RNA sequence: AAACUUUCAACAACGGAUCUCUUGGUUCUCGCAUCGAUGAAGAACGCAGCGAAAUGCGAUACGUAAUGUGAAUUGCAGAAUUCCGUGAAUCAUCGAAUCUUUGAACGCACAUUGCGCCCCUUGGUAUUCCAGGGGGCAUGCCUGUUUGAGCGUCAUUU
RNA sequence: CUAUCUAGCGAAACCACAGCCAAGGGAACGGGCUUGGCAGAAUCAGCGGGGAAAGAAGACCCUGUUGAGCUUGACUCUAGU
RNA sequence: GCUUGUGACGGCCCGUGAAAAUCCACAGGAAGGAAUAGUUUUCAUGCCAGGUCGUACUGAUAACCGCAGCAGGUCUCCAAG
RNA sequence: CGUGGAGGUCAGUGACGAAGCCUAGACCGUAAGGUCGGGUCGAACGGCCUCUAGUGCAGAUCUUGGUGGUAGUAGCAAAUAUUCAAAUGAGAACUUUGAAGACUGAAGUGGGGAAAGGUUCCACGUCAACAGCAGUUGGACGUGGGUUAGUCGAUCCUAAGAGAUGGGGAAGCUCCGUUUCAAAGGCCUGAUUUUAUGCAGGCCACCAUCGAAAGGGAAUCCGGUUAAGAUUCCGGAACCUGGAUAUGGAUUCUUCACGGUAACGUAACUGAAUGUGGAGACGUCGGCGCGAGCCCUGGGAGGAGUUAUCUUUUCUUCUUAAC
RNA sequence: GUCGAAUUUGGGUAUAGGGGCGAAAGACUAAUCGAACCAUCUAGUAGCUGGUUCCUGCCGAAGUUUCCCUCAGGAUAGCAG
RNA sequence: AUAUUGGCGAGAGACCGAUAGCGAACAAGUACAGUGAUGGAAAGAUGAAAAGAACUUUGAAAAGAGAGUGAAAAAGUACGUGAAAUUGUUGAAAGGGAAGGGCAUUUGAUCAGA
């Protein structure tokens, strides 16, 4: 055993997916999610890790407010309109 | 260089006590008033078998001095001791078997 | 070509609100169409003049809001200025110019004088 | 499982529908560097892994 | 869904995944002026929700289909 | 002698070298200072007439509003050509909005699309039950408000 | 049932170049070198003499101012007490 | 007779072989209670509502794991002569 | 000598063909190399003087990619086994139908499920790749269809255990601990109805939460129906929970029922706090009793098979859910 | 071999790397165990093995001396340009 | 005044030129592997323009042969050039247990110079 035979056996999940992060790290009997660390309220991250923390930086995701930012700041935060 | 199993054995992990079928801890009344100064008479219920324990348990109910209610205690039974029996707990208890002095 | 904001901000919000229920209607009707028809287009146009309809309908909301509002403190958060949070944590113009009476003095006593150097 | 939680008849759905070769007008837009659907999955060759 | 409209007196309408029955019977009940007899609901595989909804005997769902304009 | 083997050439293969390309990288320099409880970064799921992705976006969903430009978009379909016009566009700009489910993540939970409580309101006789809509309920700390606790303690009636 | 022959399908190990011997000398046991014996296309099934056949930078042994597991009044320390 | 459910028993232990939600009953006697009338939704009948998520199929010499459509491994129910 | 790049120069070469590549064609150099012709090709490149380097490969069990001989070779041999005909098709050992011969032989090669998978299910179209032969077939490819619940599960409970809070430790990420050295409380209602709430009569607490799709647990069955769903749909027939309710019944003039010696009976037949008790709730093995389903079997009412002979015969239908 | 109890087994749960777990084999701890896996320190160090890429021309060795925790290394003198 | 392998906006180079340069010039931190932490590729070039081969014919079909487009199909999306290994055909030659090499000449083929 312990080669082909006992393969087989694998059907009792580990982890499952993380409600933080979606990569099916969160190990269901310590409830800690083995990739970014939730429940936590600080994000798993090692300076060890370059390539994990290059994999989950800002910047890889969409930035959906961050992304116009820089625009609102280079037009000074302004909060009027137009106004033709 | 590797941790011996009395050394193991502290941490507690599968060396814990298996006290699932227990039917808990075995003790006397709390001392209180009664017992201080005069005696208490409970009846003996039960005389039971407790898991992992040679001696067979007596739940003993006394009655609640201060609120309107039964309390079951848990004695270790002394041997003679039966059901139905009163026991007598406190200073002022005779000298009988399974009476607390 | 579907509705106009400019159009839409000329009429009352019982009107606003009829028109919306008839273009939620009209695209009901439409996406019914579409189990049938072939590729019909004409959805997005009415998918569009209800979210003008919904913006100008906020957009009166809000400003209703705004006048309820104005001049007193506390306004709602929402209708704050929303700069970065540290730019909003930051001391106003009036503090962070606040002096003391003694520096106040001394700098009226002394401030930086204009002068050259003429030989 | 037959008896599946949400997430994952969600995630299942999610996969379901972007199992489906590469659109066909695709391939005629102007410059069109796509040739194929690289992201194909199928059962029977790579598990989700949830 | 058709064959359901047709025989089982039962509308079939994609709706939205947060809809419950009540909300279901209520919207069906305002849109469409019928009594609603019953409400069954699923979630497809393609992950949208599927509401069968049986009218009451007092109402046609094939009428009631052929007015809202699929046959 | 053929076949076969080997060598060479031509043409054809195999393969993708070479050459020439280059919206990429790399390094240097210059300038600037702007994430987040007003919910960030990140995640999940969705959204197009026809998209699986990338990109964009959030049930107002490859987007709404505003401003500028001034006639496109384009793979097809569709629409329009009044396009001498508050007006095309997958345009630019962007100050008004929307912004699902989440996430520091905040009613409690979460391997559950699980379970409460409060207020306003609507329907079912309906303050109590059930349901729909809208708005809420985390923790630490600060200032203040109100209601309190303690023979800790003062005065006063006594 | 294979092996075998056929249709279809179709790998791998391995490969300096290769493949007939005897003796000689030679890194002291040659497929090649020297001297002889010889030597005729293309091949099939077997076979286990040889290829000091393949498999793996010998695990034995020694060397290294290379370790590690383990032990002990080795040297130097240390948790605890 | 087989399978299975169950009952009353009997053997065994220095082994005597879960918990909680929940439901009922009893003790008690607070309180509320009748005469052109009071009492009772643990009796009968009658009215309304019951949300959310899962639900297809395989479950293995081809739907899982083992690089694969792998003679391996992977829990269980039914069970004819 | 040769290579990438740089300053200078030849107003160098070039779409009338740069570079590259191929060429048992020619020339120069001892050589590194250089030059020319021919073919191919398509956009750049070279001589000289200097500058500069990531500058020259046969090896490193080198790296990446590509390709051989081996070699049409080893082999495609476990799980008893296939055969005839027709249809379809370009094509059939392998598809479909029919016939026949076999096997699993109920601890199945049968019928369902749990974990896992995730659409593989089903239909239509369909064969380039995949199914180590084949293929018209497929768990493939393309396009669609499909999963219907008050009663089945989850949801709720707690189990071993996990884990906030109050606190304590730790520089800190965080650790301990789970009722602890805490002012940890909602629910009843006198009274209030300036408002059923605050003031205010009075009752209960040694504590979040998570943790079981096999433990505990409110309640649904039968018949039919699809290409594919069924304890979910349809038809019929029930049941539980939460709520609202009005009759009938019952009860009362001895107000909160009567009967039976009793065990107890009933259509009902007031009952707050508080307390107590029960159910939930429990091992294993052995024989014995009973039930259900199955097996075996008699008569009869049908259908089928064998019938040279024999066989009142062989096979098969005759069922009844929850409530 | 064993097959009714120190039995077999699902699921839940606990124990995590000088740690666990061990009816004890240095066994097992995801094909990894006399100290798992992953990343980083790290291009770790190597007196040791392998390789080290154009041509021609001229000159052209040493394996010896002394010292070394030196004996597969170096310094030193010698030989060479 | 100083720092700045992050962010935003710029200007550059005796830098690299698709096995190089960031891992990523491309739907690259993607596909994919692992329970997991993590690991992590390959992959640019028709042509000025699709003008992406109408039509005919053989084939069940894929395709072929023509025709046609184009400057070119010796550019046919298996697309610029198109090396080598390795391979087919054709032609030439040699061949008693390898082949290859050196010096010299014969023979065949081929060729410059004058
Ligand atoms: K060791
Ligand atoms: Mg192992
Ligand atoms: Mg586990
Ligand atoms: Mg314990
Ligand atoms: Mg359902
Ligand atoms: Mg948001
Ligand atoms: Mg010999
Ligand atoms: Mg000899
Ligand atoms: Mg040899
Ligand atoms: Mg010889
Ligand atoms: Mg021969
Ligand atoms: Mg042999
Ligand atoms: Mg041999
Ligand atoms: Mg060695
Ligand atoms: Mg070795
Ligand atoms: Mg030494
Ligand atoms: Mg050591
Ligand atoms: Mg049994
Ligand atoms: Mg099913
Ligand atoms: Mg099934
Ligand atoms: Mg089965
Ligand atoms: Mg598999
Ligand atoms: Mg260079
Ligand atoms: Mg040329
Ligand atoms: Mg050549
Ligand atoms: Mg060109
Ligand atoms: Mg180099
Ligand atoms: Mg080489
Ligand atoms: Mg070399
Ligand atoms: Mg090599
Ligand atoms: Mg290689
Ligand atoms: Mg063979
Ligand atoms: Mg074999
Ligand atoms: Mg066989
Ligand atoms: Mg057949
Ligand atoms: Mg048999
Ligand atoms: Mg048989
Ligand atoms: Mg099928
Ligand atoms: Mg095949
Ligand atoms: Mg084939
Ligand atoms: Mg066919
Ligand atoms: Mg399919
Ligand atoms: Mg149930
Ligand atoms: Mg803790
Ligand atoms: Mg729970
Ligand atoms: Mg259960
Ligand atoms: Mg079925
Ligand atoms: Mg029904
Ligand atoms: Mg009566
Ligand atoms: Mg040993
Ligand atoms: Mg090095
Ligand atoms: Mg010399
Ligand atoms: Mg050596
Ligand atoms: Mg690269
Ligand atoms: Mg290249
Ligand atoms: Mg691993
Ligand atoms: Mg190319
Ligand atoms: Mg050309
Ligand atoms: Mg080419
Ligand atoms: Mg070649
Ligand atoms: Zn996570």
């Amino acid at each position: 055993g312990k080669g082909t035979p006992s393969f087989g056996k694998r059907h009792n999940k580990s982890h499952t997916l993380c409600n933080r992060c979606g990569r099916r790290s969160f190990h269901v009997q310590k409830k800690t999610c083995s990739s970014c660390g939730y429940p936590a309220a600080k994000t798993r991250s090692y300076n060890w890790g370059a390539k994990a923390k290059r994999r989950h930086t800002t910047g890889t995701g969409r930035m959906r407010y961050l992304k116009h930012v820089s625009r609102r700041f280079k037009n000074g935060f302004q909060t009027g309109s137009a106004s033709k | 260089g590797r941790v011996i199993r009395n050394q193991r054995k502290g941490a507690g992990s599968i060396f814990t006590s298996h006290t699932r079928l227990r039917q808990g801890a075995a003790k006397l009344r709390t001392l209180d008033y009664a017992e201080r100064h005069g005696y208490i008479r409970g009846i003996v219920k039960q005389i039971v078998h407790d898991s992992g324990r040679g001696a067979p348990l007596a739940k003993v109910v006394f009655r609640d001095p201060y609120k309107y209610r039964l309390r079951e205690e848990i004695f270790i039974a002394n041997e003679g001791v039966h059901t139905g029996q009163f026991i007598y707990a406190g200073k002022k208890a005779s000298l009988n078997v399974g009476n607390v002095l | 070509a579907g509705v106009k904001a400019y159009e839409l901000r000329t009429k009352s919000k019982e009107q606003l609100a009829s028109q919306l229920v008839d273009l939620k209607k009209e695209l009901a009707e439409l996406k019914v169409q579409k189990l049938s028809r072939p590729s019909l287009p004409k959805i997005k146009t009415v998918r569009k003049s209800i979210a003008c309809v919904l913006t100008v309908i906020n957009e009166q909301q809000r400003e209703a809001v705004r006048q309820l509002y104005k001049g007193k403190k506390y306004q709602p958060k929402d209708l704050r200025a929303k700069k970065t949070r540290a730019l909003r944590r930051a001391l106003t113009k009036f503090e962070a110019s606040q002096v003391t009476e003694k520096q106040r003095k001394k700098q009226i006593a002394f401030p930086q004088r204009k002068y050259a150097i003429k030989a | 499982a037959a008896q599946k939680s949400f997430r994952i008849k969600q995630k299942m759905a999610k996969a379901k529908k972007q199992n489906r070769p590469l659109p066909q007008w695709i391939r005629l837009r102007t410059n069109n560097t796509i040739r194929y659907n690289a992201k194909r999955r199928n059962w029977r060759r790579t598990k989700m892994n949830i | 869904a058709m064959k359901k409209v047709e025989d089982g007196n039962i509308l079939v309408f994609q709706v939205s995944m947060k809809a419950n029955k009540y909300q279901i019977k209520k919207a069906v009940k305002e849109l469409y002026e019928v009594d609603v007899l019953k409400v069954n609901t699923l979630v497809r595989p393609n992950g949208t929700k599927k509401a069968y909804v049986r009218l009451t005997a007092d109402y046609d769902a094939l009428d009631i289909a052929n007015r809202i304009g699929y046959i």
